[PDB]
């Protein structure tokens, strides 16, 4: 009845209040504590609504929001529950007056379609004609992002990592992107402006010998470097839980004595076999096998972990071999050159594997000064790697950033009037509720919002319908045309389908009946 | 401070609540219950808030912009305390978003002036030399009546009563030029607009009253006619110094602490054959004294001719219990156009209500006079206003162009409750109507009703300052 | 110490809404619940409005003085007032610094006050045609925050021209103030021939020429078949006086007292006007404008000065006979005559031009004028903080808590306009600071633009008794540490 | 916002009296009461203070940082960080300030607060004397508060003595820090030759000539080289003293290898068996035990040792040497003085307390104090101190603020009131009166001749340059950066969401 309408709304209120000033540049960030006890602070909405716990099965449907607009995009989704908000305040304005709730979701599904029309037709194109004005708006388009983190200090030169990581991992033919492609990495340390890019897989290892060759060489013209990943240890085979082998006379002790003994080259020699030089295991080795390695110039690895070794086959084309019975030529990696290189006075020492040829995918490097710095540009340049992968599917482009609100806000509030049906009410608040995205912004800015939008809107009528910026990107000035920030086609459209989508399933429920818990 | 504001509108959109379900003739009736225990119950707005014995003071400002609303246009008492609640209910929704009630009075400055440029543009010029649009438009206002087949008969008699005051050149014009006086008797069919000045009293009913005379003086005389506090002697004194001066027609103020003249100063003013006129009460002494252009006299020594009017012929006609006195033939270059209108009916009861019905038929016409121009009603002004308001709120800059958007929206609860309380649906008519508006501007006009443009402005210009004068009270203090 | 501020702090958040033409007002209700009124003036709301709290009364008793020296700016006198003991909670609490040492503290800060509006005061006394556009910025400054604000660009002249027609002493007994109902505010008109709504007489002819008015006070009532003998020899007494007034050769009298008929009825032989019922403040407008005496001697004539009027005419307006006087002697005097739609409107009109045209009385023998709108109180704020550069320990933070109680001022006045008084006052100080002090706050547009290009000025001597008097005000209210109230009676 | 701001207010009222060599000492109290300990040290009352405010904790992980990087001035940060916190109350309420705003004011102001430092940093390139005494007069500053400040005067020579007797990298591991019971505070000196607090062998003689320092990792007890997997199976006690002979017969052919190295002393990470302790001293080896990471570290740095983890060869290793080995005996424990060693880097302070609680007060007070003489070699520039600096600082705030937005005037100018708060808790401490007294130096630095500023001694406005109070000019510029990005993060955080605990 009537208490359905109302705490559905008033709720929804109040959980999509706490993003509101978490939205822009300049948005507030939180404190979300772990139930471990780690304090986690984040100005996205999509960690936000993820930590939230709560029974309600209205801010639920807010939190499904976000988890399909991550997957598929990742840009928008703290903004698209903010936009969403708004349509549930100006839907309960006209539920007082009886209009009735699919009426609502009628009408707001008809200036969904009639809005995107408006904004079809003053996209632009980018990546047509000279192809290397593409990556001159793209290599800009990074840094509007990167403002509100502390990526913002050196973000000029970090804007040149994900233009560069995009491209070797994409075909101007296939045009695929997958985030699974590249490889999230981050080292605490150092840096941050030592970050560079790589162009195969790059862990961080240690080796168990400090005489060991740092540089694999390619030992008069070989093919390639050959790399052998294998689950069993070259060694004398000991158990891992207990021993207790207790032997009664000097006969079997004078005996395991040289069989054990003899086992220590017949393991080593199998790596001859094959022709390997860097040998990674999930075990480590016994004392002999490094002085062995040593000097054949075979560098081993230890402690490996299993995750990692799936990104090692596939960048060398490698193969995991569960004995060392099953190793061949076929299954041994494939890489151009192996080395260690030494990153400041940092004692990790990693390992840098190139390759020198195009493949199907990279691994990302990304240094840090302290661990909550690693963690921020870590999901910093996540979110970058969202908005080249749109960019480059749709070349048409459009502007945001509160100024494509205020332009498709106003196409609505012209065909209200020539619709002349029931609808026309609902058209009045969809261009409201578009007008909420720029006062939300303004807000966080330190302006009025009331005035910010009546300037948006008095400026784009006696100059041109084309976009005008905002004060709340910190910048000189508007018109962000001239300062090349470019946004997303295919993002924004999804933000507003999926949000408008939202609010009529929840005008579609009537009833909500919410039991114990077993 | 704000929870004086706030106090202050929700008490005052509380009484346009009960406002709404009255407006209309169709409207619903509202119960009063007086602390002397009446029980009343009407229709009219500006009855309730008399009635209402309001506490607040603040809410008591709505009283006086309805008792302004009746004063001037005559008409719309009802629909003006709604459209103050209008812009209260849109004002409460500005301070949550961080606007300052002066903004806000300062707004509605600029959007009250210009929407009185807008209601000329579509209001269309008539013209007081048309008997005929005069007449159609107070007989159809009085569809809102019991009666209404003697309705129309009343028609061209109250429009040709303003025609004396309908010159083109005029700056003040006053219902009081017009005396509208009851009389038991006779029909209402039957009504005689005399030219001169007409009291409610009748003459002298003791033996020797001439009760007419042909030629005779009137004027204001103050003083009393009573024995010294030989007795004849002194009442002779004051009848010898007014036919020296040959005053026919004399006049006393009605005094209720002694008796105003005594019987014995009646019988000597009856050889002299003088007529006397008692019982003058103070709202007719300045009624006289404009279009005789008499002056008040307050002692005897005070009586002279100068002072004195003129009078061609001053009778006393007596239809079926009537005795009225007429007064006619003033010649005088102080006169102005004075009407007096005669209302006779059969029981009490018509003569009141018929004489209150043609009060509300004036001030249509008044409308007219003061501003030119008529306007069909029916919710026509009120759309037309807000629609245009929306367009050219985009072309404003700052906190007013979010102003201009909620007042007007404001002016839909005219066209809106005029819906509710005819039983028609609230969104099928408010969308209908504002659908065919794209075409049709002021399209009712085949239905004979048309609202006077003074209404419409008036409830404007009432509640700009009605509005404003509320939201710049930040506390109400005690003070003795 | 805390009832000492929190009770100056409830006088001066009463009327802290009434200032400036963009303020708010303020209403009030009795226990009748029918005498509530509206009105933003500081001397009826505080007057109303009783106090239990005796040091309250002390702020209001020193703003009735103030209110009849100027007139205008009572309320910034309170409010000002109120900002030097509201930021002493911050000179005590964080600071503790003694009562006395902040009491001198104000009077070292006031001196730099008074010498930045002297060095800052600029006047023109060539083209005197100029300086009546600076009697019209001033007049429309007076005029703000009261119903008078519709028509004061129509009023401007009005009250200008007035002035302008005196030319002599301030004392404003030459000026007249008459409220007529009827007719727009816009209506009124400015008359010099000493308009009078009392009318004399019972025949008397509407015009005369060759008059001569005089001013005597006497009864002519009573003195001190049987009562015939006494009632003509009262008769005969008052005849020789009569005989007297014939002596004078004026063709007009005036008493102050009422006059019996037959020294009445013996006017109208020799042709003298017989003026009755004038009141005590009429005679002392009669003296310094026709140039009468009392009289009080009737033994022998040309004992006294002699007036003149060359046209007594009477007007017929508002219904209500009045009387036009022209062509008489001294005619510098002048009278204002309103016309209000009520009489509720009157009272609020009445008082408003009367402290109007009361400093421009002072602006005759004042010609300094310094500039309004907020841009007063920049200025010496800045003369605040250059004078710190030299300054003891304890009265560095009392002299630097007077600059910041300058710009509460128009804080609080564009809080009442409703705009920004973080973003306006701030980047105000930042023009004036350096060179080229011309702008000010603005309460129309919203920005900061020339008060000068906008006509907005202040008096020289209307601005100093602000800064002064609620300097010394001040002091008072802060150096008692202890009430004691004896037992009611 | 509200439960933020008046909880740091609160956290940071705790240990403002921890502030200034006049300050006072806090007492905390657990439920034992056994527990209780007076100390001045803010980073021991911020982490022992359990705290339920998750704004409070933001400024715990931040003071762990700062105590990283020097030690010192972790309490000037906290306070700095809640006077921000307290004059934004007044900002936003009352002001009508934006919070952002706010924080890009601060961002502007820092700017103005670096480059009055760099004006006002002067140092001396020649005359290395005078440089000297600018390390003595930055010592006294960092061993104020603490009961050290008695003998600070003998203190002074101490510390600035052992940092030029470095000449090198300005890690810590070369200072050894030994704190010995007995004695007066003032017998503490200053010694190179690396004392050790272990001795070496059973019986082994005490001096020891042209000895050569080998570093070494081994296991001595059951050492066996590839011989693992097999285990003593024995249906006797006579039977087990048979097997229990290969212990030995194995070792000496691992002593034979090791005695090829001709060293004269031997170190090891872990203990030692018995016979080859007796065995060494036939050969002339003598063995070192209980040699933990930070022994080895420092070892490393004097005569350059390795790891040596091949035994298999005298050659393909790098071995180090020293002239003379003497072992000492204080404060009954056998000591070892090391001498002659080539290019000796590091050095040793022994101070001697009289009690423990003494001596656990002047470890963090000594080991902070060299830290901070440690940066002033690469940086020389040094500033005037003793609520001087604070107050030049404000003078740069107020210039900028000449040209200034509207909405960013009031948050720049609350930070030059901020910058006078520092100095005025430490009036408060020293039992001065902070208005007068603060009021009468901003008159002198206001225009021109700044050199004087506030004494907490006599009561009256000295010179710091002829009291000898000065401060290091990379001291100061940390202490503004890290307290202006303390208060930026409080600033951003207007709602807190805690998970569900499990």
């Amino acid at each position: 009845g009537l208490e359905a309408k109302k705490s559905h709304i008033l709720a929804a209120r109040s959980v999509a209040s706490i993003i509101k000033t978490s939205l822009g540049p300049r948005g507030l960030d939180k404190i979300l504590i772990s139930p471990d006890g780690e304090i986690t602070i984040t100005n996205d909405g999509a960690t936000i609504l993820s930590q939230m716990e709560l029974d309600n099965e209205i801010a639920k449907l807010l939190v499904q929001l976000s988890k399909s607009q991550d997957d598929e995009i990742g840009d928008g989704t703290t903004g698209v529950v903010v936009l969403a908000s708004a349509l549930l305040d100006q839907a309960l304005e006209l539920i007082q007056k009886g209009i009735h709730p699919i009426k609502i979701a009628n009408g707001f599904d008809e200036a969904a379609k009639l809005a995107i029309s408006k904004l079809e037709e003053t996209c632009d194109d980018i990546s047509a004609s000279n192809d290397e004005l593409f990556r001159d708006f793209l290599l800009r388009a990074a840094k509007t992002s990167l403002g509100s983190k502390i990526v913002s200090k050196d973000h000029d030169r970090f804007a040149e990592m994900a233009v560069e990581a995009v491209i070797n991992v994409m075909d101007k033919d296939r045009k695929d992107v997958d985030f699974d492609l590249i490889k999230m990495q981050g080292r605490v340390g150092g840096s941050i402006s030592d970050s560079k890019l790589i162009n195969g897989v790059i862990l961080d290892k240690d080796f168990s010998h400090p005489q060991m060759p740092k540089c694999v060489l390619p030992k008069e013209g070989s093919d390639g470097v050959k790399l052998a990943i294998l689950t069993c240890p070259f060694e004398p085979p000991k158990p891992k839980t207990k021993h207790k082998l207790d032997i009664s006379s000097v006969e079997e002790y004078q005996k395991l004595q040289t069989y054990e003994q003899d086992k220590f080259k017949e393991m080593i020699d199998d790596v001859k076999k094959a022709g390997a030089d860097v040998v990674i295991c999930q075990w480590g080795f016994d004392d002999e096998a490094n002085h062995l390695l040593l000097q054949n110039d075979l560098p081993a690895v230890r402690w490996v972990g299993g995750q990692e070794l799936e990104h090692i086959a596939i960048s060398t084309n490698g193969r995991i071999v569960p004995r060392f019975q099953d190793l061949s030529k076929d299954k041994l990696g494939t890489c151009s050159r192996i080395y260690e290189q030494e990153f400041g006075t940092t004692k990790d020492r990693m390992l840098i594997i190139e390759q020198s040829k195009e493949t199907k995918t990279v691994t990302c490097f990304v240094r840090g000064s302290n661990k909550m710095i690693v963690d921020e540009a870590e999901r910093a340049l996540h979110d970058s790697l969202c908005v080249v992968r749109n960019l480059v599917k749709d070349s048409r482009v459009v502007y945001g950033g509160g100024a494509a609100e205020v332009t498709m806000s106003l196409a609505v509030s012209e065909e209200a009037d020539k619709q002349r049906g029931i609808d026309q009410y609902a058209f009045r608040g969809f261009a409201q509720a578009l007008d909420t995205i720029p006062m939300t912004l303004a807000e966080n800015s330190g302006l009025d919002p009331i005035g910010t939008l009546s300037t948006l809107k008095s400026k784009q009528l006696k100059e041109k319908i084309s976009n005008i910026g905002v004060d709340c990107l910190g910048y000189g000035s508007n018109d962000m045309k001239e300062l090349f920030v470019v946004d997303p086609f295919i993002g924004k459209k999804q933000q507003i389908l999926l949000a408008t989508q939202l609010c009529r399933m929840i005008l579609k429920i009537d009833n909500v009946i919410i039991s114990g818990k077993d | 401070p704000q929870e004086v504001r706030k106090a202050n509108i929700i008490a005052a959109r509380s009484v346009a609540d009960a406002i709404r379900t009255s407006l209309g003739p169709k409207g619903m009736d509202k119960m009063i219950k007086t602390s002397r225990g009446e029980i009343i119950i009407s229709n009219d707005g500006h009855t309730i808030l008399k009635q209402m014995a309001i506490l607040h003071p603040v809410a008591r400002m709505l009283v006086e912009v309805s008792a302004a609303q009746d004063s001037e246009a005559g008409d719309g008492t009802t629909s003006v305390v709604i459209l103050t609640g209008a812009l209260l209910g849109a004002a409460e929704r500005l301070l949550n978003k961080g606007i300052h009630p002066t903004i806000i009075a300062d707004s509605f400055q600029s959007a009250a002036k210009r929407s009185v440029d807008i209601l000329l543009e579509m209001c269309h010029k008539v013209s007081l030399s048309d008997r005929e649009q005069l007449v159609r438009a107070a007989s159809t206002s009085l569809s809102s009546k019991i009666v209404s087949q003697y309705s129309s008969f009343l028609a061209p008699l109250a429009v040709d009563s303003v025609l004396k005051i309908s010159d083109e050149n005029s700056k003040n014009v006053d219902l009081n030029d017009i005396r509208l006086v009851k009389k038991v008797g006779g029909t209402i069919d039957d009504t005689e607009m005399i030219d001169g000045v007409v009291l409610t009293q009748t003459a002298i009913k003791s033996a020797g009253g001439p009760t007419r005379k042909e030629k005779a003086k009137i004027g204001l005389i103050q003083f009393q006619i009573s024995p010294p506090k030989e007795e004849r002697a002194y009442l002779l004194n004051i009848c010898k110094k007014i036919k020296k001066a040959k005053c026919n027609v004399l006049l006393i103020q009605k005094s209720i602490l002694r008796d105003a003249v005594n019987d014995l100063a009646l019988h000597f003013l009856s050889k002299l054959n003088i007529m006397v006129v008692k019982d003058i009460e103070r709202e007719e002494i300045e009624f006289l004294s404009k279009g005789l252009g008499c002056k008040p006299i307050a002692d005897i020594e005070l009586f002279t001719e100068d002072r004195l009017g003129s009078a061609d012929l001053v009778e006393e006609i007596d239809s079926d219990g009537s005795k009225i006195v007429r007064v006619t033939g003033i010649r005088n270059n102080n006169a102005r156009p004075t009407v007096s209108v005669v209302i006779r009916g059969a029981n009490n009861m018509i003569i009141d209500e018929t004489e209150r019905s043609l009060h509300d038929a004036l001030c249509v016409i008044r409308c007219l006079v003061k501003e030119r121009g008529l306007i069909a009603g029916g919710g026509a002004p009120e759309i037309e206003i807000s629609r245009r308001l929306s367009k050219e709120a985009r072309s404003m800059e700052g906190v007013q162009a979010f102003i201009w958007q909620e007042f007007a929206s404001a002016l839909e609860v005219i066209p809106t409750t005029l819906a509710e309380n005819a039983g028609l649906n609230s969104i099928k008519v408010v969308t209908e109507l504002r659908s065919k508006h794209e075409n049709g501007e002021l399209n009712t006009y085949e239905e004979h009703i048309l609202q006077p443009v003074l209404v419409s402005t008036s409830a404007i210009t009432l509640a700009s300052e009605c509005v404003k004068s509320i939201l710049r009270i930040d506390d109400i203090a005690f003070s003795r | 110490r805390l009832s000492a501020f929190v009770g100056a702090i409830a006088v001066g958040d009463l009327v802290k809404s009434t200032l400036g033409p963009k303020g708010m007002d303020k209403l009030l209700q009795s226990a009748s619940s029918n005498t509530c009124m509206v009105t933003n003036d500081g001397a009826t709301i505080l007057k109303s409005i009783p106090l239990d709290n005796p040091a309250a009364k002390v702020l209001v008793n020193i703003s009735k003085v103030q209110d009849d020296e100027v007139g205008d700016g009572t309320t910034s006198v309170t409010v000002l007032s109120a900002e030097l003991l509201r930021e002493a909670e911050k000179l005590i609490d964080q600071s503790k610094i003694h009562p006395q040492t902040i009491i001198e503290g104000y009077r070292l800060a006031s001196a730099a006050a008074l010498d930045a509006l002297t060095k800052a005061a600029v006047d023109n006394s060539h083209d005197k045609t100029m300086f009546r556009e600076d009697l019209i910025h001033i007049a429309k400054t007076t005029l703000s925050s009261k119903i008078l604000s519709q028509d004061k660009d129509h009023f401007a002249e009005l009250a200008t021209n007035a002035i302008l027609r005196l030319k002599g002493s301030t004392n404003l007994e030459h000026i007249q103030i008459i409220k007529i109902l009827g007719g727009k505010l816009s209506d009124s008109f400015l008359d010099e021939g000493f308009i009078l709504a009392k009318k004399f007489g019972n025949n008397q002819p509407k015009r005369i020429e060759n008059a001569k008015i005089l001013i005597a006070n006497t009864t002519l009532d009573t003195d001190k078949a049987k009562l015939a003998q006494l009632e003509k020899a009262e008769r005969e007494k008052m005849k020789n006086k009569i005989a007297k007034i014939s002596k004078f050769g004026i063709n007009t009298f005036i008493n102050r007292q009422l006059i019996y008929d037959y020294p009445e009825q013996l006017f109208t032989d020799l042709g003298i006007n017989s003026i009755e019922h004038a009141d005590f403040e009429g005679v002392e407008r009669l003296a310094l404008v026709t140039g009468g005496e009392v009289v009080s001697t009737f033994d022998e004539p040309s004992k006294c000065k002699l007036g003149e009027c060359d046209v007594i005419e009477e007007i017929m307006l508002g219904e209500q006979p009045f009387l036009k006087f022209s062509g008489c002697k001294a005619g510098e005097a002048c009278t204002i005559v309103l016309r209000g739609a009520t009489d509720q409107t009157l009272d609020e009109a009445e008082r408003s031009l009367h402290d109007a045209l009361s400093v421009l009385s002072q602006t005759t023998k004042e010609t300094r004028t310094v500039l309004g709108g907020g841009c007063a109180e920049m200025v010496m704020s800045k003369a605040v903080d250059t004078e710190a550069q030299n300054i003891d320990g304890k009265k560095s933070l009392a002299v630097e808590a007077f600059a910041r109680a300058l710009r509460q001022l128009p804080t609080i006045l564009a809080d009442n306009a409703g705009f920004d008084s973080s973003e306006l006052v701030s980047k105000l100080r930042s023009s004036i600071y350096n060179g080229i002090s011309t702008s000010g706050l603005d309460l129309n547009n919203g920005t900061i633009a020339d008060m000068r290009q906008l006509g907005i000025v202040e008096s020289y001597k209307l601005k100093r008794a602000v800064v002064s008097s609620a300097s010394e005000a001040a002091e008072v209210l802060l150096r008692v540490d202890n009430i004691i109230r004896a037992r009611p009676r």
